DNA sequence: GGAGGCCAAGATCTCAAT
């Protein structure tokens, strides 16, 4: 409850993002923010602030913010790369100074390290890598720079742990036009199936954090869109 | 019941039935598919896997851990009671059928022989190697909804978790024995429409052509040229018509690729 | 309850640097990068996280300690549960996914199991990467190239007896020998992939196949050499670093952070302080680092910063300034309810 | 067990100069540089760490003994293994990973190894590059040209 | 800047005791044909326990052309019990 | 005498390069 403006915010990506499915949205990410900011977890809470910070529209359920968009410059494109995490079992870990084996004949069990529940995972994800990324919304600029500035929060998935979609650089420039749910009718976020919409279908929340509460059949924009650089910074 | 799994048990893993052995009454979930006891009858296996673990299977998963030599060959000479496993086949897949209850076996050509006379008239066999597959998938008149096994792998739960059924040749999911999370399904998902489009439109261009548009697009999606340069060659080569037929989508494009490259 | 917000610099007193499986290609080893090899690199989050997560648990093994026969009381799942976080035996407690603040018990008796998460709790500290500031502090550290040693000390041949110097030209014939076939297969095999390009779709097979064949007449020709199946005369590929004194922004939170969390997580960084390396090639002294970091808050009730101290690691000592990071310190030195068991 | 920091300078009695092959081009000879083509050179740790390494070889081999004829007791293999590091007969104790307390007893009889390490145990000496403290302290040297003697 | 991480005292002798042997030619690099390469360092050493805030300096090692300077008496016990250990087996 | 532990075996092949 303020007067919120239409703004769009730019920020330059420093790590390759991974996309759980559904393209991150910017209200996940001030959720995270509040949720940083707001010593609290409850989502009753973080929601009922997060609704004084962006524009909630009732009548869909949705936040008035837009789902992640690439922003590609002709020197670097829209790129695949690869989210890499491994055990690292150093001589350290594998030592009798922080752990007592198992010993047979007086040496000990060693670790096998090829398989089992004690094996090196090497779990890799897919990620995409551009020089900018965008996000649309209708709310207080002050409070969403701030947030994005000092929160912990990255564009992605696990940026807490793997520090995916870091960013720097947030540079908010303000709209003419509302371009965080609709475009000429495709839908710009997850949005539900009734509101007439177009895109591609699936099944998610509608309000963060997105992983909890009941999924309904929602209608999302594609993962991966990309729009040039110059052309997002028109407005 | 209304699993991935009971699909692929009736129409391809059936066969050893007869070896499985009778099951036991258990009261925990399946660790291999994770479903409820609910949809097991309360029935269920009881099994020791090397790494020492006591897991419950349900009928479905266990056929992925029976040993029927005498119907499914014999895979290592060192060890000749044990048969070759549908949790240990590394580089077989699998296309199965759900309405018709039918499967067809993708092995190459080392399994094929392993296989006894047996085999063959239970399960369709068709000579095929890891590669190959993208052959066989663009060639035959599918049928869906379908279950396409890429690789049964040895990492059994984590191929059983990750079984899906393709409804439509738009989304094919390629299943194989690495987990299928929401952050890495775009890998594992093969939109065969529109790559059956992308080869039908390839057929107006030069092979020279053709070998351009696949290097550009490939060292595009690697970030290895500038998106100038790539577009310069492009419009160089007149091969703009083809590119509105990618997906914007990285991952997506180079899957695309591997299979117009392959067929 | 807060949130305490790192924000600092990691200043690079040696080459800094990270082997990542997708970032080192058969043409070099690189730095990752987000994009093209014009892009500005980084050091990964996940490498200073898996650190600081290994100080923690030098910190939890040390406050433990030893049990008195003089082993550690942790067995091997305690051990992988503070270490990697996999629970191996399934004894672990698998929470309802409905819920968010869950294992409240779990967070108040282990804190490194809080601040590190463990699979099916989230971790509170998030770590970030180091990016750096500048534009040209990176660069092709290492190289260097494996010699002989007796062909560059003369004075070490005297040791040697006779059927040693034999042996050493034994050696020394057959490596150049080796080398020169290798050369030529290597030739050959280049030779096939140039025209591989300009092949057929059908020869595109056997094209592959002879380059298979001659990888193993390779394999096979190394397999024929007695006194060494290894050229000891070799260069050394250089590894992608940071510069010596590269200024890298790091940024670190701990969410939800009570008194004990936050005072484990600052006795890491005085401990992790002791050795401040990170990545590897530690055989040039290569990741030492020295870092600042400001810590800071929210304000209660509005999106304000409030700043708590600062962290200053340096060669010469740790500094921790504000009495507020001394109370958490103090606060988990206090403590005698964890159970890290 | 104490972690020894050795900080401190090299002083240059005579120019220090080496030859890195990924440093030098066909334009010239030039020292390896701290990051770019224009920044400021070192010398690189890797000299530095086997010339010390020989040095400790040569300390072992001496306190070992030599017999009458000036010969030691090490093999072939034992002065590779002892100051390049590297084995030719293939009869080091690779430690297989997941081995607790890999290096243990090897390292506890063998100090030069454990100091310097090999493939598959690492060494606990790291011995960092040297950089200059101030700027132009750099210059060609050398030159001359041969000349026909008589 | 050397470091070596988690040393015994025979270790640290044997380290030092390179250096002492290494001051007799302190050449570095190459072209000895025109003497380039010699050198005279100091270095500082220093010991952080684990734990603590500060380190605690353990001496000094100066290699100059008229000698070597080693002070602190935990160094000479490093030398000293690298010197007086006969238990190290290098085959 | 399971019971711990190790070791060898199992299909075919992966193009991106300032
Ligand atoms: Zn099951």
């Amino acid at each position: 409850m303020l007067n919120f403006k239409p703004y769009r915010v730019i920020m330059s990506s420093l790590t390759p993002v991974v996309i759980s499915g559904i393209a991150p949205s910017l209200d996940g990410i001030l959720y995270e923010a509040l949720s940083q900011a707001i010593p609290s977890n409850e989502p009753g809470v973080v929601l009922a602030r997060l609704k004084e910070i962006l524009l909630f529209n009732d009548e869909l359920g949705v936040f008035h913010a837009s789902s992640l968009r690439f922003g590609i410059t002709p020197e670097q494109g829209i790129g695949a790369t690869t989210s890499m995490r491994c055990d690292y079992l150093s001589p350290e870990k594998l030592s009798t100074a922080m752990f007592s084996p198992r010993t047979r004949r007086g040496l000990f069990t060693r670790v096998l390290l090829t398989g089992g529940p004690t094996k090196r995972r090497m779990t890799t994800r897919p990620a995409y890598s551009a020089p900018y990324l965008t996000f649309d919304f209708v709310g207080s600029s002050e409070a969403v720079e701030i947030l994005l500035n000092h929160a912990h929060v990255g564009v992605g998935y696990d940026y807490f742990s793997a520090a995916n979609g870091e960013f720097n650089n947030v540079t908010i420039l303000p709209l003419d036009i509302d371009t965080s749910i609709s475009n000429e009718g495709m839908a710009l976020r997850p949005v539900p199936v009734n509101s007439g919409l177009n895109g591609i279908k699936g099944v998610s929340p509608l309000i963060p954090p997105y992983f909890v509460g009941e999924k309904l059949n929602i209608v999302h924009p594609a993962p991966v869109r990309t729009q040039l650089i110059s052309s997002l910074l028109r407005g | 019941m209304n699993h991935p799994v009971e699909s692929v048990y009736s129409a391809l893993t059936s066969i050893l039935l007869p070896y499985m052995g009778e099951p036991v009454p258990v009261q925990r979930n399946c660790s291999c598919c994770g479903r409820a006891p609910s949809e097991f009858d309360g029935v269920g296996f009881e099994l020791v896997n090397a790494y020492r673990e006591r897991v419950v299977h349900c009928r479905p998963c266990q056929t992925f851990f029976v040993s029927a030599p005498e119907l499914m060959g014999v895979e290592n000479p060192k060890k000749p009671t044990t048969g070759q496993k549908f949790g240990m086949w590394s580089g077989v897949g699998a296309v199965i059928n759900v309405e018709d209850n039918s499967s067809v076996l993708l092995a190459p050509q080392g399994v094929v022989n392993k296989l006894p006379e047996h085999f063959f008239d239970h399960v369709e066999v068709i000579t095929a190697t890891s590669g190959q597959h993208l052959e066989y998938l663009f060639n035959t008149e599918l049928k869906f909804p379908l279950i396409y096994i890429q690789n049964f792998g040895v990492k059994t739960y984590e191929l059983v978790r990750s079984l899906r059924v393709s409804l439509s040749a738009d989304a094919i999911y390629t299943c194989a024995d690495q987990l299928l999370t929401r952050q890495n399904e775009v890998l594992y998902m093969l939109d065969l429409k529109k790559a059956k489009e992308l080869h039908q439109e390839i057929k107006n261009y030069s092979k020279k052509e053709m070998d351009i548009f696949i290097r550009t697009v490939t060292l595009l999606a690697y970030s290895r040229i500038t998106p100038e340069a790539a577009s310069n060659e492009f419009k160089k080569n007149n091969l703009i018509p083809l590119l509105l037929l990618l997906p914007t989508d990285p991952h997506q494009r180079l899957s695309i690729l591997h299979l117009l490259k392959k067929v | 309850m807060r949130t305490l917000n790192f924000n600092g610099k990691i200043s690079t007193l040696e080459p800094l640097t990270v082997t990542v499986k997708n970032a080192v290609s058969t043409s070099g080893h690189r730095l990752p990068r987000n994009g093209g090899f014009n892009a500005a690199p980084y050091f990964p989050g996940t490498s200073i996280r898996g650190t600081l997560r290994h100080a923690a648990h030098k910190v939890i093994v040390d406050r433990v300690g030893l049990n008195a026969d003089g082993k550690s009381p942790f067995d091997l799942a305690e051990h992988f549960m503070l270490a990697q976080g996999v629970d191996i035996n399934g004894e672990a407690e698998t929470f309802a996914p409905g819920e968010i603040n869950a294992g409240a018990e779990l967070r108040s008796k282990n804190p490194l199991i809080s601040l590190f998460g463990r699979w099916g709790l989230s971790g509170k500290v998030g770590i970030g990467n180091a990016i750096p500031d500048g534009d040209n502090q990176w660069g092709m550290f290492g190289g260097g190239a494996r010699s002989i040693m007796f062909q560059r000390d003369e004075s070490l041949m005297e040791f040697l007896e006779t059927d040693q110097v034999d042996r050493l030209e034994r050696l020394l014939e057959e490596q150049a020998e080796a080398s020169v076939d290798i050369s030529q297969i290597k030739t050959e095999q280049d030779a096939l992939k140039k025209a591989m390009k300009s092949a057929d779709k059908d020869t595109k097979a056997e094209l592959q196949i002879k380059v298979r064949e001659l990888d193993e007449k390779i394999q096979a020709r190394k397999d024929q050499k007695q006194e060494s199946r290894e050229s000891i005369r070799r260069p050394i590929d250089p590894y992608e670093a940071f510069i010596t004194g590269a200024e890298l922004s790091h940024r670190m939170s701990i969410k939800n952070a009570t008194d004990e969390e936050a005072g484990l997580f600052i006795s890491a960084l005085i401990r992790f302080a002791a050795e401040p390396r990170f990545g590897g090639h530690a055989n040039h002294n290569c990741g030492l680092v020295e870092a600042h970091w400001t810590v800071t808050t929210w304000k209660p009730g509005e999106l304000v910063p409030v700043t708590l101290g600062e962290i200053v690691i340096t060669p010469n000592g740790v500094e921790i300034t504000g009495d507020e990071l001394f109370a958490m310190v103090k606060a988990f030195n206090e403590n005698q309810s964890f159970d890290f068991t």
